[PDB]
């Protein structure tokens, strides 16, 4: 069940840097899955790692047709060209290839679920991508408030009038449909709504077998991070543990190639102990893992949960071919 | 053993005599003579020559074999009988990047005035010229022998002698020659090229490249290219509170990467690293002083972080395990330095503050986790690309075909694959049986693939799982020291603040990284390359200090009078000496009262409170800060509420008298400036330049008058094939970058009254007052764009710049991030453009992305504005009309506004001219993904005609005029 | 959180200059404007700062009558806290704290828990533009109706719910839907400050908009008859509406005069922009159950904590912005009953 959350006003999600009296400038980051997970936990508690699992969260735009927007993959150049890693046996090294030069800049933006059903194959259309400005803007409120120095700057997320945030929740765990809850930093709220699972999901769910068998026959698999994941075993590391892919039935891995941005540093407030939660590092959303697996994948779903805190919404990954 | 290896490196360095271009016929014997008893063997000379030819100048070593009816020559002896040589002309030098051609003036003046251009073997009228040439060559050889003999006598160890020669042989020889012949003679002589048939790099750069190649291939070691990156940088730099944290972060990052560089250099050799060019680097000089090789000369200031965060080196590894050992050694050296700093902090500022408290035992078990958190903060990425040994055996055509087939087997995209195929064809277009391809022919391709690998392999991170607790208050991401419990953390940090109030504050609870960075300045006098250099930490504390560096209307800066207040630097001018003495006495009496009151509380060390006469915060010169006693105490860094002095009110007389004296000073010294300028600059498409795309065709880099005499096929090839850089050319490029980033930016920054923080290679980061920010920005841009200043190389490329003018009260992290955003926007919009932004204390934001020459005319109109020659209202009307204006009546409307708002007709005409000229260069951000328009604007061309051809010129011109008025408003606010 | 919500309304009696903007295009201090749309807006952070202060000063004078019974804060804190409540009284009178009941409603002071209410941004609903006939007009945009359509569904929702879905109108850049008092007689056209607009015939869109206003702001309309307003709505296109808000606001030049010479001082000249009077703003107020800290018996649930806020603020007159001393900021508020 999707959870549409249309913001009445702008939203600010606190970055880890403190802001009480000294660091008056308070920037914003993209909504971490923990914040939305806590908001949904409050919502279900009012209606009646949590016992229920949140698959993840994606942006959406409602202009006649209702479509969910997924973070732009790191596998797409700014010229809408895919990047594929091919290995050079002569030099013994593997490089990422865009067929137009060894250097490229990832395309910042989004990718609709129609894009997802076509991007997993290995091609991307033009209409499948949306720029960042079409969804949200960085609205910075200034001079909000012996108070001569209390004037502090705040940057918020100014979503477009037809754009909001949708949270993906597994079937069941039903609760209140229409209502309002607070999300973010400085006290703001959204007008959330409960909507049946979109036809895009079933479009990608039904066509999962084709991509799955293509991956199985070609011996190549790509894993796309829809939401950030904490893949460390003891600490926090970006290296993909080979046992992690052993759950889906990978007998052996030949080579693993991963491209991603700077890690996201975050923490939380432990309401039970009234102390901040341990700091964590997660691989940024939109990163893709290129693996050369031996064997086959027996996963019945086109997605899997990787890492810890997967119930919140972390580690939403899609299996794709390259 | 290792001594033999060092001696072999010395031999490889001097296989070409420094005066080789004077007479190519007997260069090898001259090199063997200058090497003295250290002269090479036979087979060792052969392998050294093979390494030299396989090294760079392959666009010359595969070109010097020109057999066009003779062997082409270009020397100074000009006795090369034409029966077999048919020389071209006098030697020249060409810039490795811009191909700018410079002749040799002073070297020809000392040469005999020959009556003919060419001379044969045994013609008449030759004996006198030959005798004169022999005399001058003997003098040069004697000077070189004296210099090298002194170097050999001073140093006994082969490694010490090798490094000393590599570092100072050129300088010492140049000094000796300028003592003997003339300064310009030595300057020209020391810049002679190695291969005269294509003088695109200096002889010594070729010698360094030859030494690096020979060391890479020696003893069966397979040469490998290694690139190292220590990341992240910008996020670590930004986490600062005062200017000292930012300086400490920059210097610490530079020190770590230079520790890795020094490990590599002491393992293999100083020349094995191509970027940065270590010669002449102040950090390299400090390292040499540490190794007891050469005493630090104090000529170059060490307070500047003059080492980039990446280095590229050419080393030879026996196997993969050797490379892994090298990587582990680099990582362990960096981690050892970090752990040494952490232990120093933990045992000098934490134990020394909790010497007896039970809290020390509570956090004693947390030393390991915080040490490991600090160690695992940065990411050290080492990427190595093994240099393929292309099979060059067989015929020349067969060898070139094999090399090209190997190139084609990589599957590279057609663009750079075609580029390298064209390069190989142009190399193989020469007519010579002995011509053969070399392994380093595709050195550019190896460098590009290595850069891609490093950019990919540096995205991998592995970081620990820190426990719970309240995070650090400065960085915000790491658990604070002793932050397990709020009460324990507050107690510990209050004790530390009481112990160290000059650095910390009443509400700071730092983590390992932030605390180490904060206490970094007080430790570095006891770290490896230091304690013998002197005054590494700069005498600038707060960001407001650099704002005060702006000079007032009486030829005197607020910073200078502040330094006079502490008594550091007396003021020479006596017209204001009495008022300055009155203000100094008032502030001294007030701080004496404050420190006497504080000593009663017995909460701070007496030594710290004794020095408050000298280290009091300069923000007290702001009349706003003196509104009462609590704010005055907070300005100095003391919390009145914590000390309980929030109720003291017997000092109001002193504060009022100080405020009156401050107003009296303001009467003619002007109010103290509250705005400073952050300027960070970057190299424009340096990767493309090193990839060969931005380089020009081989015709420019060759000798000018040899294109015609050569065979037609390779003539047209060099006409329409772009040159690709190579070890010696790369070394020359890095040498020009070092020359700029070391000898030029610090000088113009000091002349510009700014404070340079980091000048590593292409990048530059300075903090300057709003007075000289734009002037120094334009000066630095023109310096970088220059190709040959005097007799020293210069990068000859472009910079995008981001300049931010922000209030001193603004937090440092947000200002730095905004300046980085400005730089990124400048790069996004047709680079070689400066992005100027203004962030007022209220929070209003201005914007302008203009060409570097647009500043001067904008400065002129702003100067007209401040001088009351033109009313400021003309700006408001022009902004109002900028929305509804078109190119046809641009000039007429501007002329009407000028003649309306000016004083006379000439001022109005000048305003019209400067507005018309300046507003052409302004970058625009259209709705569509249009970079061609910005590219046209970036140079100055038929863009005006192209604008007529352009389909949305009205939006372009409207954005241009609006941006020009915005930037001129920024300038007017800055001056006023 | 925020179980229910209430709708507030604002009406600028005098021009309002609240906050500033990071744009700073021409005017030195523009008004707070939305980023994506560019409409004028009153941020919920600054709107709360005047809602809470006005609520606070009522406590010091005890005019917060709850359920038709006057509120006495001095005894209430002692009744519900005791022990240190006497010290709590001293701290509040020391200006280091705030009265008890306000902190349940508007959150604690600088020196726990959170406020039971949240103040949303005040989005514009009607903008005044000079006209030829019908001297001034209340102009809207179709998406402004769309914004009001969704927000009003949180409180009212059922007759208004059905009529809310009827708000769907497409308008070209020159057509308009206007009241009878604005249409030029004979020539079916409307002129709104140099712009000529053609009236589009309709009989529901203007009536529907004034229908929800009466049901959410009473029969009276901020001291004016409701029927006198229905004839002066002029719905225009989004581009026209967006352009009006950028350029139809009052830009006021200001300067300081020195008595020593009688002229103006050098550099003491700047221009500030004011929101026009007769600007019907509206802000959604989100209210939740307050934190249980032994609260008085009159503020237990959310329904009781919203009635006090609505009653104490209906027909109020508070000042917004930083020009109080020059008669700028006074706005009449009408809480949605
Ligand atoms: N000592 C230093 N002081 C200040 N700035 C530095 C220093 N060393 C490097 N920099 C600059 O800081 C920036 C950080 O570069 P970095 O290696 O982190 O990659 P990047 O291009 O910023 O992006 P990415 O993080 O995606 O790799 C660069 O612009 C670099 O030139
Ligand atoms: N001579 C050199 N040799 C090797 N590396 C160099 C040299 N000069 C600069 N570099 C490094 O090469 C890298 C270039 O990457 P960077 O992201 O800065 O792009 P660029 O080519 O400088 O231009 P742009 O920023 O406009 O894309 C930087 O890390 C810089 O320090
Ligand atoms: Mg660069
Ligand atoms: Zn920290």
């Amino acid at each position: 069940m999707i959870l549409v959350m249309k913001p009445y006003d702008s939203l600010l999600f606190r970055e880890p840097r403190p802001f009480d009296v000294n660091n008056h400038v308070a920037r914003t980051i993209l909504p971490l899955p923990q914040t939305l997970a806590g908001a949904v936990r409050s919502a279900i508690y009012v209606k009646y790692e949590p016992e229920f699992e949140i698959l993840g969260h994606f942006f959406y735009r409602y202009d006649g047709k209702f479509e969910l927007l997924v973070e732009s993959p790191h596998d797409v150049t700014q010229n809408l060209g895919l990047v594929k890693p091919h290995r050079i046996d002569k030099l013994g090294i593997t490089i990422l290839m865009d067929s137009e030069g060894i250097k490229f800049r990832p395309f910042n933006g989004f990718l609709k679920f129609s894009g997802l059903i076509d991007y997993l194959q290995g091609r991307i259309a033009e209409d499948s991508v949306v720029e960042r400005q079409k969804i949200f803007k960085k609205e910075r409120r200034v001079g909000i408030a012996t108070k001569e120095e209390h004037f502090y700057q705040v940057e918020m997320l100014r979503f477009s009038d037809d754009c909001g945030i949708a949270v993906w929740v597994e079937d069941g765990v039903d609760f209140d449909d229409e209502g309002i809850l607070g999300v973010g930093g400085e006290r703001r709220f959204v007008k959330f709504e409960k909507r049946e699972e979109p036809e895009c999901i079933t479009n990608l769910r039904s066509k999962w077998k084709k991509i799955r068998d293509k991956i199985n026959e070609t011996g190549r698999l790509k894993i796309y991070l829809a939401t950030p994941a904490i893949l460390g075993a003891k600490g926090y590391s970006s290296k993909l543990d080979y046992d992690l892919l052993g759950d889906i039935g990978i007998e052996r891995v030949r080579s693993v190639n991963f491209i991603g941005g700077k890690p996201v540093i975050f923490s939380g407030w432990d309401f039970v102990t009234r102390k901040p939660k341990p700091t964590r590092y997660a691989v940024p959303a939109g990163s893709v893992y290129f693996v050369e697996f031996e064997g086959e994948v027996k996963l019945d779903m086109p997605y899997l949960k990787l890492g810890k805190l997967t119930k919140l919404g972390y580690g939403l990954c899609f299996m794709g071919v390259w | 053993a290792d001594n033999e290896f060092w001696l072999n490196k010395i031999r490889a360095f001097f296989h070409d005599p420094p005066d080789k271009s004077f007479e190519l016929k007997t260069h090898e014997r001259r090199a063997s003579f200058i090497l003295g008893e250290l002269k090479p063997s036979k087979s060792l000379k052969r392998i050294i020559k093979n390494a030299d030819i396989q090294a760079s100048s392959l666009q010359r070593v595969d070109l010097e074999k020109s057999i066009h009816k003779k062997e082409l020559k270009s020397t100074f002896d000009r006795i090369h009988n034409t029966e077999k040589y048919e020389y071209i002309g006098q030697p020249i030098i060409r810039h490795p990047v811009t191909g700018e051609i410079k002749e040799y003036g002073t070297i020809l003046a000392n040469l005999p005035q020959t009556q003919r251009e060419v001379y044969d073997v045994d013609d008449e009228g030759k004996e006198d010229y030959e005798e004169q040439f022999q005399e001058i060559l003997s003098r040069i050889l004697k000077i070189e022998k004296k210099v090298f003999d002194d170097f050999k006598n001073r140093y006994s160890d082969p490694k010490d002698l090798y490094i000393s020669l590599w570092a100072f042989y050129a300088e010492k020889l140049k000094e000796a020659l300028e003592e003997e012949f003339s300064a310009s003679f030595a300057e020209e002589f020391v810049n002679l090229p190695a291969y005269t048939l294509s003088p695109d790099h200096t002889l010594f750069d070729h010698a360094d490249a030859t030494s690096a190649i020979f060391g890479a291939e020696i003893d069966g070691k397979k040469p490998v290219l290694v690139l190292f990156k220590i990341s992240p940088v910008q996020k670590f730099i930004a986490d600062a509170r005062k200017e000292k944290d930012l300086w400490a972060a920059s210097h610490m990052l530079s020190t770590l990467t230079f520790k890795a560089i020094s490990f590599i250099a002491d393992k293999f050799g100083p020349d094995v690293v191509i970027y940065p060019h270590l010669r002449g680097n102040p950090f390299f000089h400090a390292w040499l002083h540490s190794k007891k090789i050469w005493e630090f000369s104090d000529s170059h200031s060490l307070k500047i972080a003059s080492v980039p965060n990446k280095f590229l080196a050419l080393v030879g590894v026996s196997d993969e395990k050797e490379l892994n050992n090298l990587r582990e050694g680099i990582r362990n050296e960096i981690e050892s330095f970090l752990a040494d700093l952490f232990d120093k902090l933990w045992n000098e500022v934490i134990v020394g503050a909790l010497e007896h408290s039970d809290a020390l035992k509570h956090l004693g078990d947390k030393k390991e986790i915080h040490k490991e958190i600090l160690l695992k903060r940065f990411t050290l990425t080492l990427s190595s690309l093994k240099i393929h040994d292309v099979d060059v055996s067989g015929s020349k055509e067969e060898a070139y075909e094999k090399v090209k087939d190997f190139v084609r087997s990589l599957g590279l995209p057609n663009a750079i694959e075609s580029k390298y195929l064209q390069w190989l064809d142009m190399l193989g277009s020469v007519e010579a049986s002995n011509n053969r391809p070399t392994k380093y022919d595709l050195y550019s391709l190896y460098y590009e693939i290595l850069t891609v690998l490093n950019a990919i392999e540096s995205t991998h991170f592995d970081k620990p799982a820190e426990p719970a607790g309240y995070k650090c208050t400065l960085c915000g991401e790491h658990l604070a020291i002793g932050g397990e419990s709020r009460e324990m953390m507050e107690n510990v940090w209050g004790k530390i603040h009481k112990r160290w109030p000059s650095h910390l504050r009443s509400n700071e609870r730092l983590c390992a990284v932030c605390a180490v960075k904060r206490f970094y300045p007080k430790f570095i006098e006891t770290l490896d390359i230091f304690e013998g250099v002197g005054k590494v930490v700069p005498d600038i504390e707060s960001v407001s200090e650099v704002a005060m560096c702006r000079r007032t209307k009486h030829g005197i800066t607020w910073k200078e009078v502040y330094d006079y207040l502490r008594g550091l630097k007396n003021v020479d001018d006596e017209k204001l000496l009495g008022k300055l003495e009155n203000l100094k006495h008032s502030v001294q009496t007030l701080i004496n009262n404050v420190k006497s009151e504080l000593k009663s509380r017995k909460v701070y060390p007496e030594e710290f409170l004794e020095g408050l006469n000298r280290n009091f915060s300069n923000e007290i010169l702001y009349s706003e800060r003196l509104r009462d006693f609590n704010t005055l105490l907070d300005t100095l860094g003391f919390d009145a509420a914590k000390l309980g002095l929030d109720d003291v009110k017997n000092y109001e007389t002193m504060i009022s008298e100080l405020r009156e004296r401050l107003s009296e000073v303001y009467k003619m010294l002007g109010e103290p400036p509250k705005y400073y300028a952050i300027l960070m600059m970057d190299g424009d498409e340096m990767g493309k330049l090193l990839s060969g795309e931005k380089l020009k065709t081989a015709e420019h880099y060759l000798h000018s008058a040899i294109l015609e005499r050569v065979s037609d096929a390779l003539r047209v090839k060099a006409k329409t094939v772009r040159r690709l850089i190579t070890p010696a050319a790369h070394s020359s490029i890095s040498r020009a970058l070092k020359n700029f980033s070391v000898n030029h930016v610090p000088d113009v920054v000091r002349k510009g009254n700014g404070t340079l923080i980091y000048s590593g290679g292409d990048d530059v980061l300075v903090l300057l007052p709003v007075d000289t920010a734009f002037d120094v920005a334009t000066e630095l841009a023109m310096t970088f764009s220059t190709s040959w200043n005097g007799w020293e190389m210069l990068p000859g490329n472009k910079l995008s710049a981001g300049l931010l003018i922000v209030h001193y009260k603004h937090p440092l992290y947000d200002a730095l991030e905004k300046t980085r955003e400005l730089l990124q926007k400048a790069k996004k919009l047709g680079r070689n453009a400066i992005a100027v932004g203004l962030l007022k204390r209220s929070g209003s934001y201005y914007e302008s992305v203009v060409n570097f020459e647009t500043l001067e005319d904008a400065k002129a109109v702003a100067n007209l504005l401040v001088k009351e020659q033109v009313s400021p209202r003309i700006i408001y009307e022009l902004l109002n009309f900028a929305d509804v204006i078109s190119k046809e009546f641009l000039h007429q409307l501007v002329k009407y506004e000028a003649v309306r708002h000016s004083i006379d007709k000439n001022l109005a005409e000048e305003f019209q001219s400067v507005f018309a000229r300046g507003h052409q260069g302004v970058r625009v951000e259209l709705e569509g993904n249009d970079e061609e328009i910005n590219k046209y604007i970036s140079d100055g061309a038929n863009l005006e005609t192209f604008l007529d051809k352009y389909e949305k010129a009205v939006d372009v011109i409207r954005k241009q005029v609006r941006g020009f008025l915005n930037l001129v408003k920024i300038l007017y606010e800055s001056i006023r | 959180m925020f179980e229910k919500a209430v709708v507030f309304g604002l009406y600028s009696i005098t021009p309002v200059h609240a906050g500033s903007g990071a744009e700073l295009s021409v005017i030195a201090l523009p008004i707070q404007r939305e980023r994506h749309t560019g409409f004028p807006v009153i941020w919920g952070q600054s709107l709360k700062g005047v809602l809470r202060s006005r609520f606070r000063q009522l406590e010091l004078d005890e005019k917060i009558e709850v359920e038709s019974q006057k509120w006495k804060w001095k005894e209430k804190t002692k009744e519900v806290l005791k022990e240190k409540a006497d010290e709590f009284i001293k701290k509040v009178e020391e200006r280091k704290r705030d009265p008890l009941l306000t902190e349940i409603v508007f959150g604690p002071a600088t020196d726990e828990h959170a406020g039971a209410v949240s103040v949303g941004d005040a989005k514009i609903l009607l903008f005044p533009v000079r006209s030829a006939k019908g001297v001034f007009a209340f102009v809207t945009s179709p998406i402004v109706i769309q914004r009001l359509k969704e927000d009003f569904e949180l409180v009212s929702e059922i007759e208004l719910k059905q009529i809310l879905s009827r708000f769907k109108v497409e308008l070209s850049n020159n057509e308009t839907i206007a009241g009878n008092a604005l249409i030029l007689n004979g020539e079916n056209k409307v002129i709104l400050e140099d712009i000529v607009l053609k009236v589009k015939s309709d009989s529901n869109v203007i009536e529907n908009l004034v229908e929800v206003l009466k049901t959410l702001f009473g029969d009276n309309f901020f001291g004016k008859p409701i029927e006198s307003i229905k004839e002066r709505i002029a719905i225009v296109s989004d581009d026209v509406f967006k352009s009006f808000t950028r350029f139809s606001t009052e830009i006021v030049a200001r300067v300081r005069i020195d008595a020593e010479k009688g002229t103006v001082a050098r550099g003491g000249l700047w221009y500030e922009e004011f929101l026009p009077s007769d600007t019907l703003m509206y802000s959604l107020i989100a209210v939740g159950s307050p934190k249980k800290e032994n609260l008085p018996k009159e503020v237990d649930n959310t329904q009781k904590i919203v009635n006090v806020l609505k009653v104490t603020f209906n027909n109020a007159f508070l000042q917004i912005g930083g020009d109080e001393t020059v008669g700028k900021g006074f706005v009449k508020v009408r809480a949605g009953v």
